[PDB]
């Protein structure tokens, strides 16, 4: 059923007043298009057919629901809390970011598109979007950065295996910025034919609540498997953040239970104090990027800051606007977890219990161990898990040793 | 009350010709060069200046203009440069306004900026990724400092969405992109009597003067560009002859 | 009734399956025995592990019809049973969690498994970390030199991995290391077999662990298609995940049951691990069934561009049941497998193991044979992450 | 009744010492080198020679005996040329048994290979990997073909196993160990039987097979004989002649 709109925005895409978070800070040469695929979701968000479709999708071909797993042999380093893992990582692709492109996709195919596009930094937004591409037989071109895609090999061979054309951008700083700025580019000149799959809970709007709808449902199960399991609502929920799609996912749900504690963990990476980081919200400052007004990293002229971490995925400056809005209302705290920290739980997680997490996801594990010493004995803590770890298993074997030279 | 800009093409169409617009970045290819050859464009017949500021993520900057705007960074080159350069074009006899993205505006201060370019002698701000809908804070800036606003309209905008661009802006309405730019400035000329400057990636005198013929104003910007990395004499010779190309008789 | 004899026996005097094996072996085998027949009753034991199966590992897997397959399978409807999905991305879980479960229940502190590219082993390690259990993988000395990252899973989950150097340095070698290791270590150590071979009571306990893929796939096959599927059809090694779909469906008589294995670059050529196609009976590491063997009975050596495929046995229930007339078992080729792989990729944005593509292709092949509108349910034992580079040299895309 | 090999445990007991037991594997380091061997250990004063069947998957035997019939296997050792080897230690005056595991036997056809070892003068067969438990058809063939049969017990064998494994040996009990499990499992087999047992201890030397004399009623040594052929036939023989005095 469609779900309630008491947290969305404003029409023009503003979270918490007509000129507060959100918006559309982009171009008028971008927005025939992004009223076309505003109106777009807007009919398809309530039609029960285009639900049904994608709860489909989401239970024969990704295997939802996913399980929420009591992680026990975790208790001892986190206080004696009770760590509740949210399995993401089981998903169809290896995490969240399923939710995210089978619904575009769907919403590509209801507009009469008949080609995608999206961009990628390490590979997995790209994955995503060209494996929901070849189910749904769209033309897929992903749109890649020359210095990432000679650093990662494989995952330029898994889209091409997965019939996605990838082009990569060799001018400029050959990066994720040069990439977002061609996919842009190529929008606009083909968005009679052509849909772009926005990568995470950011951007102009309709994009973080579109993409925050669709990962809602992590959110849904999660709230009934843990009263399930636990017998009542959690003392916290918690994720790691980048742009913020897979946090927002699964706060939503939980967002009017004023007993439960929201806690987003971000990157750190070398530490806050170094200048080696990702803390949009520990160290950054309030302004448009990307679209959206929410916050950045950015230095005293408004550039913006290069930003470091361990993990790909977290290595962001920017952050959703519905995010900055929950800041603001105090309703989400948000919380530096550095790369040794993620390590460590990484580590920590697969001794354990077993379970190979994203780099990413054990910010969420390292952040859910320190919250679960300030609240003790027996405080019950869903942590969502939005990765597997195979993509980090080389990263992980150097950081500890297990490759030597 | 008019438009700072005003005068400009009332002068422009009483010699039956279109203004030359000529665009630069702050600090390519370092500060001081960039601030000659914005000097040298008022001396070779630029109307108008567009003094660009660098931006470490622009969405509407081509390759030309992009590869110049990371060079002048990498430079050093501060929001506050631009201003400066203001103040030389405006000392030089010189109309100069500024074109940016959002986010440096909002860092420094809305209220803030269109002082100090009002102070700096600036006339107006372009700015490409700011759009009408999201324009609260910079209409009460620049009715407060009376600085022009010049809003972009593309190809692709719906009337609706042209009519209110149109309507938001003061001095001239930046028309961005084979028939498609004449057919855009034909439909802000049927609901406004507001300039419209073309940019159509001109490189040439003959591209100038096609231009002429339908909107009030040639806006040139990678060419100049172009030109400048030859070296200032290029770029004087360029200007001259798109100086020649905007006017008809 | 499907069960075999108290000494492990399939079908009476054809004697398929049974205990070949050392007698310094059999008070750790009668042990392993008795304890799971202990618990294979317990209500407690099958709990714990339905808990571990739904709440760890993912399970159900989904069963999804690839709609976009059918034009290529002529088209029949091809339903796949998503065992890629699960933990570790394979079957080889449901295998290790039960075993896993009964090594604690034994009071074994140790638990020790052979592995190929690294499969199993990876599973092995997974279950001992969860259970705390202490682990070390054997694996052949070929096999560690090019898999330095599967290594490092293993190790990084807190297992030791041992490179065998002896014999051909590969995975019949390792479980014969396996087999020593068990039995001066037999006070703590507990031994997980990696498929449904072995000597009993491992085809046995390794196919009730592997059961419920049947089960589950009969159940959503009725739901989704309204009937029994016209046929179930899976990869063959040595067995489990085959073993583990057919199993609810061998009283269903309209059911066809199709096993397929490797032919490599074709059974005539010589290079490959077609085990029924081209061997014969014999005995090997514990179990009579078809073996790849030379006309002395020496162990020859198979080929296949998939590792997991490589076994030269296969598990002796599955002997019984060609013997019997049930199942039917056939070669796919590197090629056919190949193409498969690559059509699933482009199709439905599955990358599957290769292994599970010698199923696919084999789909395809029984789906243009029975024509319009069947119905063919096909186990995808694993996905093909592992896979990719070698897929992508197969390709040209590297 | 009788068993095979029963006459020579029994000359060895009325002598005052127990029986030497030696092992090589056939085809090491060729066919013809390994019978001029096995014919050296009948000459040098082995009373039971254990001609192995090289197997490309030997579970039971140590690094030494491994690498040999690596080896050998390499070289192109077939089943028969065992059955040639124990035709030539026959005629030699020797007496032979042969060692092997199951598999070929199954290859080759277990009443086959039982009339065709019979037939080259083989007196018996050790079977390292079958049990009693899968012996149906290898009892028969071995009764019809007077064959002894020698099932290995080891040290964690139940005592319902042991004595199963006792009651269907002939000739002797292999008692594969692997500082006192030797003399007990011997023991346990002593209290239920009265058919010889042989040890195997990776004897090297004269002391070491005097120490398991003691004890048993026959020393089996495989691993040092297989390393004394390596260094030269010479060695072999000088080695066989230090542990049959060392079984005095
Ligand atoms: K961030
Ligand atoms: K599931």
């Amino acid at each position: 059923i469609a779900e309630p709109t008491s947290h969305d925005p404003d029409s023009g895409g503003h979270f918490g007043g007509p000129s507060g978070w959100g918006g559309r800070y982009v171009p008028e040469a971008l927005m025939a298009v992004i009223e076309e695929v505003t109106a777009a979701y807007q009919k398809e968000r309530v039609s029960q057919d285009f639900l049904d479709d994608l709860d489909r999708l989401q239970a024969n071909y990704a295997g939802r629901p996913s399980p929420l797993y009591e992680a026990t042999r975790l208790s001892q380093h986190a206080g004696s809390a009770r760590i509740f893992l949210k399995r993401e990582d089981l998903n169809h692709t290896g995490s969240h970011k399923i939710n995210n492109v089978l619904g575009q996709a769907l919403l590509a195919r209801r507009m009469g598109k008949t080609r995608v596009i999206a961009e990628t930094g390490a590979g997995q937004h790209g994955v995503a979007t060209a494996t929901a591409c070849a189910l749904l037989g769209l033309d897929c071109v992903i749109y890649m950065g020359g210095i990432d895609t000679a650093r990662q090999a494989l995952n330029v061979a898994r889209m091409r295996l997965l019939g996605a054309e990838v082009v990569a951008v060799q001018t400029g700083s050959k990066t994720l910025k040069d990439a977002i700025n061609e996919a842009f580019r190529d929008w606009v000149a083909n968005a009679d034919n052509t849909y772009y799959c926005f990568g995470t809970a950011a951007g102009p709007h309709p994009f973080p609540t579109m993409v925050r709808d669709f990962q809602r449902i992590i959110g849904m199960e999660a709230r009934v498997q843990i009263q399930g399991q636990a017998g009542r609502l959690p003392d916290a929920v918690v994720a790691c953040v980048g742009g913020g799609s897979n946090a927002i996912g699964i706060f939503h749900a939980f967002l009017d239970d004023p007993g439960v504690r929201l806690v987003g963990f971000e990157a750190a990476g070398d530490g806050v104090e170094t200048g080696r980081h990702a803390a949009t919200f520990t160290a950054g400052s309030p302004g448009a990027f990307h679209g959206s007004f929410s916050y950045l990293l950015q230095d005293e002229d408004g550039q913006t800051i290069e930003s470091h971490s361990i993990s790909a995925g977290l290595d962001y400056p920017g952050v959703g606007p519905e995010h900055a809005w929950l800041k603001e209302a105090g309703r989400v705290d948000y919380r530096p977890i550095t790369d040794s920290e993620a390590m460590d739980a990484f580590g920590l997680l697969c001794r354990m219990e077993g379970i190979i997490p994203a780099i990413e996801s054990a910010h969420a594990v390292a952040g859910a161990l320190k919250l679960g010493v300030e609240l003790g004995r027996g405080a019950v803590i869903v942590v969502n898990l939005s990765g597997r770890g195979d993509k980090d298993v080389e990263t992980a074997a150097k950081w500890f040793g297990l490759l030597g030279n | 009350e008019a438009s700072r800009l005003g005068p400009v093409f009332d002068s422009c169409r009483a010699n039956n010709r279109a203004a030359l617009i000529g665009y630069l970045p702050t600090g390519y290819p370092d500060v001081p060069a960039s601030v000659a050859a914005m000097t040298a464009l008022v001396e070779s017949g630029c109307d108008i200046i567009e003094v660009g500021v660098p931006y470490s993520d622009p969405g509407m900057d081509g390759p030309t203009i992009a590869r110049a705007t990371e060079a002048a960074l990498r430079g050093g080159v501060r929001v506050r440069d631009t201003l400066a350069a203001v103040e030389a074009i405006s000392i030089a006899g010189g109309r100069a306004v500024v074109m940016t993205y959002w986010n440096p505006v909002l860092r420094y201060g809305v209220d803030a900026f269109a002082r100090d370019l009002a102070a700096a002698g600036g006339l107006g701000l372009i700015t490409p990724d700011l759009i009408p809908d999201e324009a609260q804070q910079w209409l009460a800036a620049s009715e407060e400092h009376r600085l022009d606003r010049i809003f972009l309209v593309a190809p692709s905008s719906t009337p609706e969405r042209l009519a209110a661009t149109v309507e938001a802006s003061r001095g001239f309405v930046y028309a961005a992109s084979s028939q498609a730019a004449p057919e855009l400035v034909g439909r802000v000329k049927a609901v406004s009597d507001i300039p419209v400057g073309v940019g159509l990636g001109v490189r040439s005198r003959a591209q100038a003067a096609q231009i002429a013929q339908y909107a009030d104003g040639v806006i040139v910007g990678s060419a100049l560009v172009t030109a400048l990395t030859e070296g200032l004499p290029r770029l004087r010779a360029l200007t001259g002859e798109l100086a020649a190309g905007v006017r008809l008789g």
